[PDB]
């Protein structure tokens, strides 16, 4: 009992790593995939179920789900296996020896907070744990005690408006709209250029596409405009099996479903739209500090110049007699965890934790009230 | 005054100006086990109950350092434990107390800070900072056991009377 | 509203 | 045992300083607020309660309370906790070391000043106190020893006919109208505009508005029909969040609920009506006296125009055969503070204080026989 | 107050 | 979800 563990269980991707180190020691999409084939060969009874990096090579010949949907758990066989294979093949540390903690999204059912407490109580006997939310500890990792946390994650995108000592529980929107429908999109558009891509293996080969050649533009109609003349923004890019595909208009027209959902046909508003929202609702003496200061996190923010359009954006709707700023740190892939760390390396939060005997005594109930 | 420290032999060691005599308790420190239920701790609360009448204090010898600093904090912890509801409630507060950021000796913020000395190397530093959150965590869970009853649940009366009895007239606030 | 509440 | 600590309990603001100083060292309103959201972040168990400029700068998350409504407290902790703030945190001097003095306005009931007494002897044990008033102060500070007295404070205005060497307790009336009124009857009308404003933190942003653009009319329908033509009176003010509001006849209208109470719907008079009322009930001899003399003071009466408008009713009113002064000295916001510190500095003062070993022997019943 | 207004 | 979305 020296120090605790902590994992973030994203929407796509796994963190986890020992509290005080300044970088996670595992990062491992979230794949649990199984043998779609029958099998021939005799020399081999290998692993009916598939999950990590391993699945990612041999994704070839396997159905790939992925356990967790736009925040929620749907298969809860999945993430238990794997919450084993993180426990004992990569980070090879018995549950006993140290303490777990865990984040999740805000306004989620509390069947899965209940559930996923009594499974790592009961399964894995933990000596203790506890549940938290990622925009705290992105706080906590900036640094700062008042701000705007735009936390737009691979699942879900939800903001919570902080003050100095204080949170407004009631000013919190989660918006459905993340990464996975982004890349649905991307598919379609592809699909319009004349490249097809269906299976979930071509879902993981788009995504790297779009992680890796994709920018948000700061003007819409120009830009389209520019693409008629499409002599010096199409690009290149080599599949695995060696044919290359040219995008044009897709590497800017994807990300713009952030701020036009209509794209997708859902009938809600932009993350600008919805921040302001969330701002105008708070008290008047507040909205100057929290224009100050707006913290983004989350890998879906990782786009050049993302940060130049939100500040454009909100600067046009917010009055023009003060200063907007965007603080865009070059580490918000892993805000949530190193914020997490620094929690748990507080002394004052050696006691906050929950135990087995109080959780025993008490019931599943307990960690609604333990910090909402 | 009249009513100064005891035990204390020679053979004590000493931190710069503090007496490093053991206590024995259950949590972790740079201090050793000490069988008998007796120590610092015990006799400070033993003679807490006359020390704040008398309006002066005698340094006969250094563990009359141990003895006013254990005094002084264990004040500001019966005026913020008048308050208390539950003992699970009061041992919370004293504990978060324990784990906090006070004026150690020889920096500002301190009382009497002329009597103590003034540590110079760093290994001494974070020395008397593990010493002094070992005797502050140690006086928590000694308050804690008596202060309450198991009637009625609340700080009696004739514990949290002495609050506005600060010794030598003034706190560690 | 214009100060205070939307309306 | 060198000089004494002066306190004036200011229906909306606290003044305090050193017997002997021409200015007070604290100045602050009288605000104990307390946190309204639940909190979330860890590193902080901050000060349940708060008081002082800590709650005006961070009045967005807090429900304001004032202690004292209308001149009579109403929370005792309150007003406890406000008196030990001052004494510790901001003017650093025991209670022990130097007596204190307090005001009160007139009429008001037994129970707050036997309350006070006994809390003052019992918790802070000073050596000597003594209860006074306002107005008494006023005159003492204005260098005078007849005259009218207008002390409209935030919470009470009352006026004490006074002659050479006697008072005439029978000619005393309180008016409940004060500051507070006019600010709950301008947060009304601003909403006739199209402003809305309902909670506390508005509350101190319409009073500030007041402070600043608000004055008084000479002609109340003259003032009307020039706003009809409504082309150089409105103002405009920047709010907090950097809105700008326009104000035009809400300048002049609330003021004048001072000399006609029936807007709000009190069956009472104007402050010109009352303090001829005053001076009428009293001697004829002296009624020349308390003419050519009227002190006034209060922060309700720096409205730029209204000494002109009270000699012009007064002068209606009274006959046309002699001369009505007003006198408005322009530091009458802590003309009491300066009184009752040169009362203080008198050295036949130095007797008539309260001691302990005066309540040391019953309760405090011996506020009111002497020590008034 | 008790009777009158309300303090 | 059960209702409204899928999850
Ligand atoms: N280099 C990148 N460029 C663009 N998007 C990326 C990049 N890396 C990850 N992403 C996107 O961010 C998502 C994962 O970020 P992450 O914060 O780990 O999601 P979660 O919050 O559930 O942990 C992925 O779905 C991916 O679409
Ligand atoms: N600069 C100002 N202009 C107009 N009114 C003011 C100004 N400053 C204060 N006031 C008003 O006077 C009130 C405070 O004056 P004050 O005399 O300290 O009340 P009190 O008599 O209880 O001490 C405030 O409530 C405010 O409405
Ligand atoms: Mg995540
Ligand atoms: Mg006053």
């Amino acid at each position: 009992e020296t120090t605790a563990l902590v994992c973030d269980n994203g929407s796509g991707l796994v963190k986890a790593g020992f509290a005080g180190d300044d970088a996670p020691r595992a990062v491992f999409p979230s794949i649990v995939g199984r043998p779609r084939h029958q099998g021939v060969m005799v020399g081999m009874g290998q692993k009916d179920s598939y999950v990590g990096d391993e699945a990612q090579s041999k994704r070839g010949i396997l159905t790939l789900k992925y356990p967790i949907e736009h925040g929620i758990i749907t298969n809860w066989d999945d993430m238990e296996k794997i919450w084993h294979h993180t426990f004992y093949n990569e980070l090879r540390v018995a549950p006993e020896e140290h303490p777990t903690l865990l984040t999740e999204a805000p306004l989620n059912p509390k069947a899965n907070r209940e559930k996923m407490t009594q499974i790592m109580f009961e399964t894995f006997n933990v000596p203790a744990m506890y549940v938290a939310i990622q925009a705290v500890l992105s706080l906590y990792a900036s640094g700062r005690t008042t701000g705007i946390v735009l936390d737009s994650g691979d699942g879900v995108t939800h903001n919570v408006p902080i003050y100095e000592g204080y949170a407004l529980p009631h000013a919190i929107m989660r918006l459905d709209l993340a990464g996975r429908d982004l890349t649905d999109y991307l598919m379609k558009i592809l699909t319009e250029r004349g490249y097809s891509f269906v299976t979930t293996a071509e879902r993981e080969i788009v995504r790297d596409i779009k992680e890796k050649l994709c920018y948000v533009a700061l003007d819409f109609e120009n830009e389209m405009a520019t693409a008629a003349s499409s002599s010096s923004l199409e690009k290149s890019y080599e599949l695995p099996d060696g044919q290359v595909i040219t995008i044009g208009n897709e590497r800017f027209r994807c990300p713009e479903t952030l701020f036009q959902p209509s794209f997708i046909g859902m009938e809600s508003a932009g993350i600008h739209e919805t921040t302001y929202n969330s701002i105008m609702k708070c008290d008047i003496d507040i909205r100057k500090d929290l224009y100050a200061n707006n913290v983004m996190s989350g890998g879906t923010t990782m786009y050049p110049g993302i940060a130049d359009r939100m500040q454009k954006e909100i600067t046009a709707l917010a009055p023009s007699t003060m200063k907007i700023k965007i603080i865009a740190p070059p580490e918000r892939k892993y805000s949530v965890w190193i914020g997490g760390s620094i929690l748990a390396s507080l002394s004052t939060f050696q006691q906050m934790w929950i135990t087995k005997q109080e959780y025993d005594e008490a019931g599943p109930s307990i960690v609604h009230r333990k910090c909402f | 005054p009249a009513y100064h420290s005891s035990l204390m032999d020679p053979d004590t060691k000493l931190i710069g100006n503090m007496a490093l005599l053991p206590i024995r308790s259950q949590f972790k420190g740079p201090a050793p086990r000490e069988t008998k239920d007796t120590d610092i701790v015990d006799e400070a609360i033993y003679y807490f109950k006359a020390n704040v009448f008398f309006k002066n204090y005698e340094i006969k010898n250094e563990a009359d350092r141990t003895l006013i600093y254990i005094t002084l904090y264990i004040s500001e912890c019966l005026k913020k434990l008048q308050k208390c509801n539950s003992k699970s409630q009061g041992e919370k507060e004293m504990y978060t107390l324990g784990i906090t950021n006070f004026p150690i000796p020889g920096e500002p913020g301190f009382p009497l800070n002329a009597i103590y000395a003034k540590p110079a190397n760093k290994q001494e530093d974070e020395v008397m900072r593990a010493y002094l959150q070992q005797l502050r965590q140690e006086t928590g869970l000694r308050l804690c056991e008596k202060v309450f009853d198991p009637q009625n649940d609340k700080p009696s009366k004739w514990w949290t009377c002495f609050v506005k009895r600060q010794f030598m007239n003034k706190s560690l606030s | 509203w214009x100060a205070x509440c939307p309306a």
